[PDB]
RNA sequence: UCUCUC
RNA sequence: UCUCUC
RNA sequence: UCUCUC
RNA sequence: UCUCUC
RNA sequence: UCUCUC
RNA sequence: UCUCUC
RNA sequence: UCUCUC
RNA sequence: UCUCUC
RNA sequence: UCUCUC
RNA sequence: UCUCUC
């Protein structure tokens, strides 16, 4: 590093605040909901509180639901699920908050500031869930692409309202769906790419183009991507392109930004404990997320015959956006061997409407790693005709057992500075096969 | 039967980054 | 699934528009041809409507028409067989209507838009009629094609004019018929393939074959039809790999889309019982089709010597393109066994001219399913000498027994969201055998 | 005499898609 | 409008001396021609006196032919075709007057003033037939641009030596040309924007591109021709982005000013009939063009096989600058169908001195509008790789649709002050396709 | 064949400026 | 036209001064040589005057020879055979001049001007009789072009030193030529592209390439053409597009410009006839050099057993670059039969020095023809993967049948003004076939 | 044998421009 | 298995 | 504005 | 490997 | 204010 | 080649 | 179709 | 003091 | 966004 | 200051 | 689409 540390220490200041307004927020709102703490640290009350605030400042679906109101939902109030104990059983009741009120909650949460950063952070939270638990091979097929490439679905599930950090979280295989999309949104009908719609639509495209082309590793890619970029109106060459990209993606890995958006139970647990995230900083990246999860006690409900251990782990890999990531590793880090999703006897987090809350109990998850490391936003040692001839070429000179991250290994929870790391030595290796 | 192929380095740990290459390499 | 959900919702929005378009154009052309509610229901007055409807969309037939007018049929009015009921007896009429006004008709009833994508729905429908009533073993035996591979002739009577969705639905039989019959065409007159013409030609050739590539599953096949596309003047070694292509794709099944496009009086129907497709939406693919067609009464003529429910199971196999679905879940889902083609005493839909109107009687279809599922773009368990040669290797290693489509059953009419499936356990399984 | 001699899967169900391996195989 | 109606007014009165000293000059030219009525209204007499006021206010083009001398032409005449109709027969004789008589009639008429702006005026007349009537695509290939850009040719036939009124009326296409003139002849000599002479020239280069820029209508356009200007010594690259901003104009229309310029035969008969423009005023933009040419008589010569309606219209066209105007709003205000240019039976006006002047006769040219409708200097509704993605953005977003000059519409002859527009309902719509 | 392509407006009157849209954007 | 007639009058001015310089130049080298009137008007000494002008204002290699001197030749002195008739036979002699004294008569001829536009006018000259004598299919294998095209070989044997005229006049195929030899010396050295000597040679293949993008016609070949420019080192790949470039201008043809260059003589003898081309002015184009050639008498040396009438046919092509012309227009043109290279009984004009000059004799060459067309720098009518693909269409789709010039006739040498054309009506058609 | 197969249109003539189709396309 | 789509 | 399972 | 995102 | 690993 | 500087 | 331009 | 729609 | 003020 | 249609 | 404006 350098002198860069006041400008590396302020955005720590910075992702702190963020930080802090989640938790007070969380804070606030179960104070106006009536949660106990055991019913405030269930990951099922967070998901659906979250969900309303998210929902709350959606300008664009708030402004369509007004304009067009739906059957019997009124378009200026906000709900979902809220599970409370009584008399030692859970029972679920759908709670319906206004909209305006939960703006004015979280604006006053932030100090009277809109704070789209922490909105950011929530849903990119909830799209590691969704990439931890749920395949899309659906959309892979309909959009013509392989499903086994679905390694590069990172942040696939991320709205388009998300800043910049959810582009810089979103893997290559969704960029490649978007402009897939896109592609043959303008196959289908002609009169795309033309008029005062086309003008926004070739926006977009161009800057989709852009910052994929930025997500990659090698030259040969970029320029690839850049190629096809160029084709005013693309069609099936520009498609083909975009599937060979994508396709060579698993082999010459792209830079894929990886963060730890923890849940807010978490961090209105921490600000009621007393935690400055303020003062003391955090980072997505450091040790900050693995101390928190190593001090701090979330409940979940478990379905009938459910394994508790699995539904931890499917919650600790969703909080570090370890769902596409080496078994080896991961298991190593943990401490406890991490098992495939074939093998997961657990269905995912959110519980069903259709489901009977008297069979249902609540587990302690088990979020503590024997080890942390820092998560990494780069690929691997990845040292038209043309392009596709020396992309094929750079693939076939790859072979999986070049070691990538010489020299780095994972550190212990008490080395809060990192100085010492323990390489691993090295079973199962995909978590989605 | 389909499935997950390559994998995603989410950590900074000195790895190998298994992928299956003759699945991988069969599509040319 | 993920964010998609928005992408998903604004899809059902438009498919539910254009199904109300359609429904409230039915219920418009019913008040102008005075038909009651008996004459509106009946099968062959909606197909009578939407052939009228087709007809006067077609731009290149009645520019042809204008500038060469047939024998006694003027080219700016179409029309069709009108059946009233009066005194107890059937009666045929036909109704000759302005093409203008049909087209005035359609576009007031879609909000002054064109909307082609409902004239497709109508052509689908049409087509699927048609690959459930008759063989068109002779256009693949004079096309040099085996009539036993009947099962890939899915979509063969849609026209050139259905955009991407006819593609999507039709075979891939089909494709190869096209794909042969230009090969035909080229052998025949050499100055194919050169010219004016000869770019238009090649661009057709060229973009039909990528689709047929796009259609296929496996490596082998997607990329023997890559080199078939690639001669430039293709003769009979490209025939040959053709005719190859089509007989492995009996075993290496390709995707092909299917729909339930259902005849317009359904759509009037529930039009006019108040359903609101637009706020409710709309899929082909999923329950809503199936709901729809428990809860509507369709009638249509009987020949003398004709029985109801062959008739009845005929319009229902059209409606949902089963007509080359195997029979045993055919009938597990219809919950009445379905009786192969040869054994079905009735003879098309469609009542020709020279034909008493007199001994005619209609009775009521039984449209009505026992359970319902999810209609599939998908082949099966799918797992230039050298390719030949692999493809020969893949379907000899195939067997008539391996288990496709695995944990994935059908749903019950009140499992709206499709929670529980019925894996049905297993007679004939051939409909035009 | 010719007929059908495959199935192509409108719907999807748990299936064993049927075709008659020794007259398709016969072309070869 | 505003308090500016004195300046309004005082314009007025400004154009109005021009067309009496124009008018009155023809009165003198005729009665020093001995021409009769018949010929002083015929158009190419009234084309050659024009030609030869033209020509003796040349002083570049009269100071080179004084030192160097032509073949059997002395530099101190002009002259042109004169057509005199004798025992009903036409003939033709060739006329010279001494320049300088020209001159001295010319400066009598406008009360011993130069009084350029009735020169300009002439010019742009003459400029205006020869747009309506001969296509220059042989200057478009020889300087590279495509000759589909015909439509930006406006006032392509204009000299320099006319003032602001040619560079307002002048069009986007002239200017590209003159501007891609002067790069080729920098490209072919390298000591061009070099000495005494580079300071001129480049002088004229920022001079036609600061007015080029002027021309535009939105600001990337205006930014990229401001990039062209700014290169020193301008490439192929400054040509290259010319011509894209040329060919960008055909969607992000230039502003291109146009005027009525009527025949000199018009404004004669009008100050011989009484009529005072420097007391009623004038407006080449207004009602005084169209109701002038209502009342006016003008008669042309009509060679062997020809259409004096055809003819006619290509004068009005001319006159009124509309031979880029679309066809539907031309035929609507004339009231008779406007032909496109392939099917008019009809050749230039000016008659070559190769001609049998014994089988051509004289017909009446009907001049008459059914209604009235102001010009516009105005495009329609608008609304270095960076600034070509975003121009090709705002391309792409246009529609042939998109409705321009909402709410104004024609009025009709009798509605002087404009009170009541009729705006139009809507064939071919291309003059030159 | 070439020809006139676009239109060049000079009345001021409700209009909708005709273009050869496929054409023009053909060339990028 | 319009008003680009003055500029098309100083563009005549200036040509018809750089041909009276020439002719007046040979005059005096005439007078120098002391030659009689027939041997003056002999073609071989008008060549070898030619050829002596061009080598005296060669620099480079005028340089290099002064700095490496040659054997037995020093590189102050230029020459070349003179034939003399003495006594009824003809005899050569070697001529000596020194080089100083060629220039000083050339700028002399000129008015102090160093004119190379009238040495691009002789080279131009020599490069039309080259072409329309000798097939270089030895320079198209050994750079692996096709022997095929050599219809485009057109101004091949150019030198760099040609200007903007050169380079119009140049053929697609020599630009190919030339830039695949550049391909193939950056392929042989790597070093090229990379230095001081790297930024001249880029500077020279972005020119190069940018002047061949603007030969073509059609919009996909200008666009292989800029992709291909764009690769920074150029590979194999690059090759093989400029090949297919090449090979598609067989059918989509390139713009290239063709001019009537006249040997030096045919100048000489019209300014000794009192002839001013700075008065009448001069066109390479129209009818200015057919008209000259009528009343023109040159002379030619016939070798023993050869056609005189051959040897002017061959020499009537040369001096109007129709050496790659379709035979039938080429012989309605001139009015005999114009006979195929194959079936031509004659050699070069050039002789060489290893010949007697004995049994040679003289014969007046007869280039004169019925009738006069103005030649076109067009081509026809002509309306990666991607654009390979569109470009392999566009030639498929066209026809040797597909009639360009329409309405395009051939002139009388009365009609001077071009006013009637004369369409042909329509044997061989390939000179070198 | 090898030999001219296209024609450069030097005249501005109305004509048919001939060119050997069947030679050419045969490269592709 | 071509009852019509050369 | 036609019709036909093989 | 498309159980729904035309 | 919905839901689902493949 | 991003072991942290969104 | 490379009778010379590596 | 010329002329030509493409 | 020039329905008139060159 | 050379020469050669393929 | 350059029937002449190098
Ligand atoms: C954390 C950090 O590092 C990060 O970095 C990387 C990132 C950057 N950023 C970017 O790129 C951005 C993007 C965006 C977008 C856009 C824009 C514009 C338009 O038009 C379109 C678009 O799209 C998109 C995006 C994102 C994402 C997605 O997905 C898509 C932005 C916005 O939007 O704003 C920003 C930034
Ligand atoms: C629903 C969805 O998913 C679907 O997807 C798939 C599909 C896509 N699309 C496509 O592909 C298309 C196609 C087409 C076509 C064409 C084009 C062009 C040409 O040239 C030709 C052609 O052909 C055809 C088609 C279709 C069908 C058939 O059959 C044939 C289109 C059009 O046409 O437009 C579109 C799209
Ligand atoms: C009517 C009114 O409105 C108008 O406005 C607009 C216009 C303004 N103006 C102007 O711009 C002008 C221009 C000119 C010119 C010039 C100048 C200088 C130099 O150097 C050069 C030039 O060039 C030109 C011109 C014009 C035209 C053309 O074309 C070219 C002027 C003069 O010249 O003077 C004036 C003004
Ligand atoms: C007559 C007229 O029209 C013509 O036009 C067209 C042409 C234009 N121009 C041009 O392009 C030019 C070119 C050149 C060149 C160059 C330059 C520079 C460099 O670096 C190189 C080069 O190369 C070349 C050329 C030419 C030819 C050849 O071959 C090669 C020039 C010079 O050089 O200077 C000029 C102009």
């Amino acid at each position: 590093t350098d002198g860069e540390r006041q400008n590396a220490t302020e955005i720590r200041a910075s992702v702190g605040k963020m930080i802090d307004g989640i938790g007070r927020f969380y804070i606030q709102m179960c104070t106006e909901l009536k949660l106990s703490d055991y019913e405030g640290r269930l990951i099922q009350n967070s998901l659906t509180i979250e969900r309303m605030v998210l929902s709350a400042f959606d300008e664009r679906r708030n402004k369509y639901l007004e304009e067009h109101p739906s059957a019997g939902k009124d378009p200026k109030k906000t709900g979902g699920p809220i599970y409370r104990r009584v008399d030692g059983k859970w029972r679920r009741e759908l709670i319906l908050y206004d909209k305006e009120e939960i703006r004015r909650i979280w604006r006053q949460a932030n100090n009277g500031d809109d704070a789209t950063a922490g909105l950011t952070h929530m849903m990119i939270w909830h799209s590691n869930l969704n990439d931890a638990t749920y395949q899309r091979t659906r959309a892979l097929v309909r959009t013509g692409m392989d499903p086994r490439m679905c390694s590069l679905m990172q942040g696939s599930t991320l709205p388009r309202r998300s800043g910049a950090a959810g582009a810089a979280v979103k893997g290559v295989g969704t960029m490649v769906m978007e402009l897939i999309r896109m592609i043959k949104r303008g196959i289908n009908d002609r009169n795309f790419w033309r008029g005062e719609n086309g003008r926004r639509t070739r926006i977009a495209y161009e800057r989709m183009c852009n910052i994929l082309k930025g997500k990659f590793q090698t030259a040969a890619q970029r320029t690839m991507v850049d190629q096809v970029r160029e084709s005013r109106n693309p069609g099936n060459a520009e498609f083909e392109d975009l599937i060979f990209l994508a396709r060579s993606a698993l082999i010459l890995r792209g830079s894929v930004a990886h963060k730890s958006c923890l849940p807010a139970c978490v961090y209105g647990s921490a600000v009621a404990s007393g935690y400055d995230f303020e003062r003391e900083g955090y980072s997505l990246v450091g040790i900050d997320p693995f101390r928190l999860l190593q001090n701090s006690q979330v409940y979940s409900l478990i379905r009938p015959n459910e394994n508790p251990a699995h539904k931890s782990q499917l919650v600790w890999m969703a909080c570090h956006s370890a769902a596409f990531e080496d078994l080896r590793v991961s298991s190593f880090i943990r401490g406890t061997k991490v098992v495939p999703r074939g093998k997961l006897s657990t269905r995912g987090v959110q519980i069903a409407s259709n489901e009977n809350m008297e069979t249902m109990e609540s587990s302690t998850l088990e979020l503590r790693s024997r080890y942390w490391a820092i998560r990494t936003r780069s690929g691997g040692n990845t040292n038209t005709s043309d392009m596709r001839t020396e992309i094929i070429r750079l693939m076939e000179s790859a072979r999986p057992e070049d070691v990538s991250f010489q020299g780095r290994g994972v550190f212990e929870l008490s080395d809060e500075k990192a100085t010492s790391p323990i390489v691993p030595s090295f079973e199962g290796s995909y978590f989605f096969g | 039967s389909s499935g997950q192929i390559s994998i995603q380095p989410t950590f900074s740990v000195q790895r190998n980054l298994p992928f299956d290459r003759p699945t991988i390499m069969a599509a040319f």
